[PDB]
């Protein structure tokens, strides 16, 4: 849309919220995919910040690109990779979202503040194959990675 | 264009003004000339026109595809006027008939421009749903008299999002909305079954049997549709037992659900057939309870009553 | 439907066709080994294989047979199936893309309208 | 003129399609509110009103007549566009001709299930209503069986045989151009397929016995042509004649 | 009158679509040039006006309420339509009823994941 | 681009010049200046211009892409002009070339927008198939001569019903479709056999033996595509005694289809071939007869007549 | 004035779409007629006189040159819409750069296969050519294939290795931001994946390889990239010794 559309040059970052993950219960629903910062530069966030992110970029795309097709072909044809990458993209989906602490009202759930490295390092596992154990639902509405292993055990039974 | 609107009009005055006590009005607006003639001679060959005593039973009006704007434009006014006198000088139980309505309002944005108006949507008159309105809010039963009408609706490209067609839902207390897909499948009446509705589907009304029956064989057609998706790259190969058991309820209940009419005899090259709901709440049920799971779908094409579809089953061996 | 919508759809149904496509070259492949396998075996996402076996259902030396006959069966019905699913899928493509064209044309038109009929009004 | 003084006229309209974009052109250039597809308000008039003047006056007013064949070009098999609903919503019927059928080599083109004729079947001769009668009903059988899918293995007998009059049934209206035929020679050559003459054949040679077989017919059987053609009937005499006629010729029909 | 007298109320607008085209009537008429979809350009203004009185007053104003539950025809199930979105952004939620859970059996056809409430668990007894 | 485009047009040019004393026309209707100036040079290397002489056998016309849009809009109607000179003074068989027909139809909705007049369907000009048609009409075999028109077409948006395409098919009376996987086959003229088609193949028209020829060559193109698939799988040889000779004549005929242009001498190093309509025939009739089963493939591969397939054979031993 | 005086420049138009919003804009309020997008009619003609100032001069001229690198920003990756048609139908080509691939890691996101360049190799040198070519003809094949990798439960040797050297060739065409490479750089590096060297390699290594094997012959081995570059190609020695080169640091590198 013209208005919309002639805004993305005024901004230095930008965080694009969509329905259609809104509407999977993922909250915020930022669109992983479509959000730019002008600072997402190893020079000046590090390349461990930059791996990270960009590694969860990745799996996130290769995700994308798969889900249409295992709609309708399935998935045992896929490769014991792929179905990794379907799994880990799954789960960093739900680690994506949080709890915020002004929305109690609609999440019923205590908001989480997370710092920075609890972040990247949180990724760093999943992406690293650290937590391909866990259950996808122990990541969803989690502040910090150690909030969706103890999930697990609780979701454990 | 050319799904059944006509055919189904005529299948109506044929099922229900035939046999109605009290009069019938049917209002040409901007369709075919021969059509007006097509009827008028069966209207006197059945005896509703008497051209010898005072014994007719239908009073005709017409402004057909050939007249001017501004003609099509008011003849379902002076259609409906006649209509209102049976109703409120006679307390009369009146039948109105219109073919097509659509013309009424595509007649209104011909002259419309000339009128000098900023067009509104699609090119459409600002005045359009007005114009709708005055004219169908007369068309109505009242504690005076009673107007059972049935307005044909041409629906523009098949757009049903268009201005006109989508003005008239709100007017209506039963659609029956005809659909192409449906038609080139080979079903006829071509109705489109979760498109179509009535303000009468309640369970206090056609009784919880009705309503159950009717509920029912909607959501089995409402699974079978999203099914289709899948079934279009892959077929049913690949579905649940469970799934393809409502795939061949669904195509046995929507084979079940077309008919041959009399007025349609020359073109299914079968016998019209007339169902008496209590046939159609059984069948239906039957077919949804599994009790016609061994029968092929072919059986239930083309068919009245449930028993007949037994019969066919038994001849296609 | 919206461009961005039916964009997607063709953007897979294309890709769809063309996994489907690969998948039947090597159903051939596969079935083409079996058939010759096969000869001397008598002398002693697959179609409807697994179904047809389940609801039905409800050595060494025959072992091997049963064996070396499941998989020139099944090798043969992957292979019709999937040549099916391509065929369905480019009628698909083709279907979906005059779609796209019908909207596309009637996207710019619908604007140019809403324009014209503003300008027009002063 | 025609149609009014007790004549019978014939008016084909070459194309619908393109006037009605050449009245659009002078729409958009008075300044007429464009609509759906650009197209002025009355378009549908445009084309109501000329096709309501074909028509069949009674004998009271002549008895003549005005038949119109319009045509109107479709894009991409497209027949939902705006102008051709039109078109077909003031027509007694279609004749959808189709590009696959065209290349496929099925020619004329003609679509047989979604072709229509609402007001014809009165205007038919008895001498077709009895081959052509069982003509779709044939087809009608065989238009299911015959698949988008070109490899398929098929079972049941009868189902079978539907598949093959069906491909028979298809040759025979199979026809070049410039050469109309009598109706007396189609219901010749129909009654060859539709009574099973054709069956214990091969499709590749339909073509071949048409040609062949009618010739025949016309060189040695004017007489019982004639009969058929006057009568406009198909007499039993005529309908046994006609039987041991393409039995013969059958039985001498060079493969 | 009920919401300044410390009285409470609720309206229903049913629906906000017709009005829209009447206004459009009446604004086309009036030679105002058409807008996007041939609506005014203040279709927003015509609803977001209207929709902004519903309101709860504090104590200080008598502590009454007008509550509005306003009604939205949508085509093909279309939300993300132009109209649609125009009002889904002045209320405080929606309720987004499918013909496809209809059919279903789902009756209300509530669809969980479309449908919001922007006031959550504040306007909801501690029971529930 | 990379497909022999400016070099087929040269030839054409050429053997227009040649075959019937016919001069041809270039009339680039928005070019690209960087292109035409190479467009230029390339026919004058090639000879079909001689700046010393008086043997050119092209004139031609530029309507580049800075100027106006009435500019762009008249240049084609200019070249027209030119052509119809050599036909209606000289009556020859003048050859006229159009690149591109889109850009003839965009001049024209520039100047129509900037005359103020509603567009109609796409934007396009409401005018879009008088514009048209007043100019490709112009381009026909009067009694006099003929003037043969070869327009490169740019389709929008690969949308073949896009009014602009739409429209222009309405006048073409064949289709010469370059194609890059021909070319990769090194075969060139890199014309696609299959693809490319003709208004005139009919037997009633071209007569019933170059019909059947044709029609002979694509069934084998055909055959030979399906086949296809199946060498590079499951390997060249469950190929019957059958489908082992169409595969055989199939990449005869394939190269046979391919031929070297008097137009690239100067740099094949190879002298170019003209072939007879009645040697073309003859050629593939007789590979499709089975008279060269024999002969290798690379027999074929650039050559003019068949007799050459037949010495080149020699060479190759 | 560089062009016009022997010298050569580059110019870059970012964005061409913004300038014609501009020019719109003045239009209406001048109240010139709208067309599609509300852009007057003659906006083609503003870039088309704009993009053609861009040219190679004669000698005769002074052989200046002015290369132009124009902006356009399209929506929804519609190619199609107005500004965007006019302009790609303007220039000499166009560098398509798309969305999933950034996201996907390729980064430049250019589409290799719908980019182009009209004047081709008219303008690569012979180093490059020397490889570019081979690189250019793999990747369109692994294209071909591309889509069955991740489903490719069984694929014969002969593509299997299409997909090997596809996503190797695939890796080299990666590069980061603010480091543009010496022509002989590059070759060295395109060389090293072309020839095989990689195919071995892991592909989640490529990116780490090039790097060093490029910070290496930049070390160590300027005096053969200096031949490379002076040669203008790579000639059957320097050929050689880039085989050593990298057979002896790979060897290296996986230790
Ligand atoms: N109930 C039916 N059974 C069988 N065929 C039917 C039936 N209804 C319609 N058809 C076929 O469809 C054709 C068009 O029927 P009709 O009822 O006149 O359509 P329509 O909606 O009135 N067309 P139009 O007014 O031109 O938009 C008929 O002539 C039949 O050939
Ligand atoms: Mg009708």
């Amino acid at each position: 849309d013209p208005a919309p559309a002639t805004t993305f040059a005024h901004l230095d970052a930008t965080t694009v919220l969509s329905r259609a993950i809104a509407e999977l219960g993922i909250y915020p629903a930022v669109d992983p995919l479509d959000s730019t910062s002008r600072i997402m530069d190893p020079n000046i966030v590090g390349s461990e910040h930059y791996d990270v992110a960009r590694g969860v970029q990745k799996i996130l795309q290769d995700y994308k690109s798969l889900q249409d097709i295992i709609a309708i072909l399935g998935m045992d044809e896929l490769s014991e990779e792929d179905k990794l990458t379907v799994s880990r993209a799954r789960k960093i989906q739900r680690f994506l979202s949080q709890p915020f602490q002004v929305a109690e009202v609609f999440t019923g759930h205590l908001g989480k503040l997370v710092p920075l490295k609890e972040t990247i390092k949180g990724f760093q596992q999943i992406l690293a194959g650290e937590y391909d154990h866990l259950p996808e639902q122990a990541f969803y509405m989690v502040g910090p990675i150690e909030e969706a292993v103890a999930k697990a055990d609780k979701l454990a039974e | 264009a050319g799904v059944g609107k006509t055919v189904l009009i005529m299948e109506l005055i044929n099922n229900v003004a035939k046999a109605h006590g009290g009069y019938s009005v049917f209002a040409g607006v901007g369709e075919r000339t021969r059509e007006g003639n097509d009827l008028y001679h069966e209207m006197i060959e059945s005896g509703v026109i008497n051209l010898k005593d005072a014994t007719s039973k239908v009073a005709l009006v017409y402004g057909q595809m050939n007249e001017p704007p501004g003609a099509r434009a008011r003849v379902a006014l002076t259609g409906l006027t006649v209509a209102e006198y049976f109703r409120d000088q006679e307390g009369q139980d009146v039948l109105l008939f219109i073919d097509n309505i659509f013309r009424f309002t595509q007649a209104g944005s011909e002259v419309s421009a000339l009128l000098g108006r900023i067009p509104s949507a699609v090119g459409y008159q600002p005045t359009l749903a007005t114009d709708m309105g005055t004219m169908q809010e007369r068309i109505t039963t009242t504690k005076k008299g009673s107007i059972t009408s049935v307005q044909a609706i041409y629906v523009p490209a098949d757009d049903l999002t268009d201005p006109a067609p989508a003005t008239t839902f709100a007017h209506l207390d039963a659609t029956t909305v005809l659909s192409r897909a449906i038609a080139e499948l080979g079903i006829y009446p071509a109705v489109d079954p979760l498109d179509s509705t009535s303000r009468i589907m309640d369970p206090n009304i056609v009784g919880s049997e009705h309503y159950d029956v009717a509920r029912g064989v909607q959501k089995i057609l409402q699974d079978y549709k999203s099914l289709q998706d899948i079934i279009a790259i892959l077929g049913m190969d690949e579905l649940s037992e469970e799934d393809k058991l409502t795939v061949s309820r669904a195509r046995k209940i929507q084979r079940f659900l077309s008919q041959p009419f009399q007025v349609a005899e020359v073109f299914t090259g079968h016998l019209g057939k007339l169902v008496p709901l209590k046939e159609t709440i059984k069948g239906f049920q039957q077919i949804l309870a599994g009790e016609y799971d061994h029968l092929p779908e072919q059986a239930f094409y083309m068919v009245g009553p449930i028993e007949e579809a037994v019969a066919k089953a038994d001849k296609l061996a | 439907a919206t461009l961005k919508d039916i964009t997607r759809r063709l953007k897979s149904i294309k890709n769809i066709q063309k996994i489907t496509k690969s998948m039947k070259m090597v159903a051939a492949a596969k079935y083409a080994r079996a058939e010759r396998e096969l000869k001397p075996a008598r002398v002693y996402l697959c179609g409807a294989i697994h179904s047809s076996v389940a609801k039905q259902m409800k050595l060494a030396n025959i072992i091997y047979y049963s064996l070396k006959e499941s998989t020139t069966s099944e090798q043969s019905a992957r292979m019709t199936a999937m040549d099916n699913a391509s065929k369905n899928a480019s009628e698909m493509i083709d279907k979906l893309t005059l779609t796209f064209n019908r909207t596309r044309q009637a996207v710019i038109t619908k604007e140019l309208i809403e324009i014209i009929s503003g300008a027009a009004a002063l | 003129y025609f149609r009014d003084n007790g004549k019978h006229a014939l008016i084909i309209y070459d194309d619908l399609s393109k006037q009605a974009v050449a009245y659009r052109q002078m729409s958009l250039l008075l300044r007429r509110p464009p609509g759906r597809e650009a197209y002025p308000g009355d378009v549908f008039y445009l084309h109501s009103r000329l096709l309501e003047r074909a028509a069949k006056m009674n004998d009271a007013f002549g008895g003549g007549s005005l038949t119109a064949l319009p045509v109107i070009e479709t894009q991409a098999g497209d027949v939902s566009a705006y102008i051709p609903t039109n078109v077909i919503s003031i027509t007694d019927g279609q004749i959808f001709l189709e590009t696959e059928l065209f290349y496929k080599g099925i020619r004329p083109a003609i679509n047989v299930g979604l072709s229509v004729s609402r007001v014809g079947s009165a205007a038919q001769t008895r001498a077709m209503k009895q081959v052509a009668g069982t003509m779709k009903l044939e087809l009608a059988q065989y238009r299911e069986v015959a698949a988008f899918a070109q490899f398929g293995s098929d079972l049941d007998a009868a189902t079978q045989q539907l598949l093959s009059r069906g491909v028979r049934l298809t040759e025979l209206l199979k026809q070049g151009q410039y050469s109309p035929m009598a109706i007396e020679e189609q219901v010749a050559v129909i009654y060859a397929g539709v009574r099973g003459y054709l069956d214990k054949l091969e499709p590749s040679k339909i073509t071949k016995f048409e040609n062949a077989f009618l010739s025949h017919v016309i060189s040695q059987h004017q007489a019982l042509l004639g009969k058929i053609r006057t009568d406009g009937k198909i007499s039993e005499e005529s309908d046994a004649k006609l039987k041991e006629i393409v039995t013969n010729f059958l039985a001498g029909f060079e493969a």
